[PDB]
């Protein structure tokens, strides 16, 4: 047993030193308090490169052990992989720990993200999406363990990047955050995750909402000035503005992914330009004319009817096109955010309805009072 | 005797599951607790056992029962998994007993500290401020190999019996596989 | 001026805006109601008030005031 450590002993300053302190925790017979070290003995090689034999050692314990949290077991059997690097057998290693784990909290959540990670370069159309969706076992989630959470939604977040869909990165990227990263993250990670999810939010087909994404506590904050073309779009599309869209094309920084998508793009700005344009009209007009609509989104006369049922085909505005006098009415603007002026406003029209309710009342009361008790 | 009532404190924490004494802490606690729940009965045959789990949050598993048995079943599938709140802990026993059977029962509930305990002193005479304002006194064993001596709870148990208020005492266990067996001998004995 | 009855129960779903664990109550609709042996008690432990001539008099104030 000591034998190993007489041959990697001689690894760095301070090395022998901790070793003797862990042979020591071995006598005991206890784990735990040496299995927190460990992974401080993960970080500890530069190169990484020898740490991968202490598998002998591991191998004695670990086949039968039965007895170390596996959680941390996944946690350090996942570590020793990394420089491992000869999948055909770590697979069956991978498969070997999977089978060794079935405690109450299941750990092989985190063995199973480990396979998808094997298989990150290779596969695209079945390698994973079988994976992944049997991966979904968070039925019985018991949220708050968060653990896995963070690793099983980084390996979704890379499938649908791969796949092309910029609609399914925004839904699961975005529950990455919030989850267990609490943020403080390294700052160029911050900033680099904060891009690719903003860009696969002006590339969907369902993504609609950019009141939640612009105001998003996380992303949208470690971009204030280095390229801001991303968060100026952004507030772009949120006002609806197609004049401020085609002005900031020439500002298009990493265009590839996004201008090859050149119509995509202009049809969901475009139909966000009727949307917040019912949302300005008071609810008494609302008779947007056919020139109107036009004008502010810059189609020709003879196209807008194709931009209003588009607009209803999705669910997303509600009216009738009346194709004689030339009007389209709307009647239902889904609801956005308002950040603390207009919800002022609201307070005014309630005061304004709780005073005439009020009145209505003591005039029934008073021209009724012998119908009453 | 006396008419006494214990509330039995049991540990789970994820770092109690190693065996430095001999079948883990896990049937080391079991033992544990036959060698007292019977001790605390035939005394009187009138006694009181209740079993809690010092895991995340209030875990309790048996409340106020003169039977033996059910404790000691209850005992199994307590895989300990996490970390232990022990400011948190007592006073979930502290509740049990305000919530007794007919209050003629003398008050008394037994620790079973372990896995790295934590604490930020100040508090903790606080926690002891109370129980030993309303008639109770608590007995906390020093188990799991704490840090030396657990000087946290030495500034704990002395609140309690201050004032030459003599009672319950801390206990500890030696490091090396020491058999739990009969140690337990200062708070059965006379206190 | 109330019903003294609010019913709910628990329904789950977790999302990235409240916090990681997330579950919260859902309100069901309560009234109070009443059983052929029940009512016989309750109707006589009043005896106190009863919109007696139930008709354009209680609807004027059982449901419009």
């Amino acid at each position: 047993v000591p034998g190993f450590l007489q041959q990697s002993q001689n690894s760095g300053p301070g090395q022998p030193a901790v070793w003797h302190r862990l042979e020591e925790l071995y006598t005991k017979k206890l784990w735990h308090q040496l299995t927190l070290q460990v992974l401080d003995f993960v970080q500890d090689p530069c190169f990484a490169q020898g740490d991968g034999l202490i598998k002998l050692y591991e191998n004695f314990i670990s086949e039968f052990e039965h007895r170390v949290n596996p959680l941390s077991l996944v946690e350090i059997i996942l570590h020793v992989v990394r420089q491992m690097t000869d999948p055909n057998v770590a697979l069956t290693f991978l498969e070997k720990t999977r089978e060794k784990v079935k405690s109450s909290d299941e750990a092989v959540i985190l063995c199973k993200t480990a396979i998808g990670a094997l298989k990150l370069n290779i596969g695209d159309l079945q390698v994973t999406k079988e994976t992944i969706e049997d991966v979904e076992e968070m039925l019985n989630n018991l949220p708050g363990v968060t653990s896995v959470h963070s690793r099983f939604y980084d390996l979704s977040s890379k499938y649908y990047q791969t796949i092309g869909n910029h609609a399914s990165y925004y839904k699961d990227a975005l529950r990455f955050l919030g989850c267990v990263d609490i943020k403080d993250l390294p700052v160029s990670e911050q900033q680099e995750r904060a891009f690719t999810l903003g860009l696969a939010g002006l590339l969907g087909e369902g993504v609609f909402n950019f009141g939640e994404l612009l105001m998003h506590p996380v992303l949208e904050s470690l971009r204030n000035t280095d390229r801001q073309w991303l968060i100026d779009t952004l507030y772009a599309f949120n006002s609806g503005n197609v004049e401020r869209f085609q002005t900031l094309k020439t500002a298009w920084g990493q265009q590839p992914d996004l201008a090859a998508n050149e119509a995509q793009l202009l049809r969901k700005i475009q139909l966000l330009c009727l949307m917040e344009m019912t949302f300005t009209r008071p609810a008494n007009h609302r008779q947007l004319t056919f020139e109107e609509i036009a004008k502010s989104a810059k189609i020709t006369v003879n196209e807008v009817e194709l931009l209003v049922m588009k607009a209803l085909s999705v669910g997303l505005v509600k009216g009738s096109i009346d194709e004689v006098d030339k009007r389209v009415h709307m009647t239902w603007v889904q609801p956005r955010v308002l950040d603390l002026q207009q919800i002022k406003g609201m307070k005014d029209r309630l005061e304004f309805w709780c005073t005439d309710v009020k009145s209505m009342e003591m005039l029934v009361e008073h021209q009724a009072h012998d119908i009453l008790t | 005797m006396v008419l006494e009532s214990t509330m039995v404190c049991v540990d789970n924490s994820e770092y109690m599951r190693n065996g430095d004494f001999l079948p883990t802490r896990l049937q080391a606690q079991q033992d544990a607790v036959n060698i007292v729940c019977h001790s605390k009965t035939r005394s009187n045959p009138e006694n009181n056992v209740g079993l809690i789990t010092l895991a995340n949050d209030c875990e309790v598993l048996t409340t106020l029962t003169p039977d033996t048995g059910r404790i000691l079943s209850k005992l199994h599938t307590v895989q300990p998994k996490g970390k232990i709140t022990f400011c948190t802990g007592i006073r979930v026993a502290h509740l049990a007993l305000k919530h007794r059977q007919g209050k003629n029962h003398k008050m008394r509930i037994i620790a079973f500290v372990g896995s790295p305990v934590e604490d930020n002193e100040k508090d903790l005479v606080k926690l002891a401020k109370r129980l030993k304002k309303e008639k109770v006194n608590v007995d906390i064993i020093n188990f799991g190999e704490e840090e030396v001596n657990t000087e946290k709870l030495t500034a704990f148990v002395n609140t309690l019996n201050g004032k030459d208020g003599t009672g319950s005492h801390l206990v500890t266990v030696p490091p090396g596989p020491s058999l739990a067996d009969a140690l337990i001998s200062s708070p059965i004995l006379a206190g | 001026l109330g019903l003294p009855t609010e019913a709910y129960i628990s329904v789950e779903e977790v999302h990235d805006d409240g916090t990681p664990t997330s579950k919260t109550f859902e309100h069901v609709t309560s009234e109070i109601g009443a059983e052929e042996a029940e009512e016989v008690g309750v109707e006589h432990l009043l005896r106190d008030i009863k919109d007696t001539t139930v008709g354009t008099l209680s609807q004027r104030i059982t449901n419009q005031v």
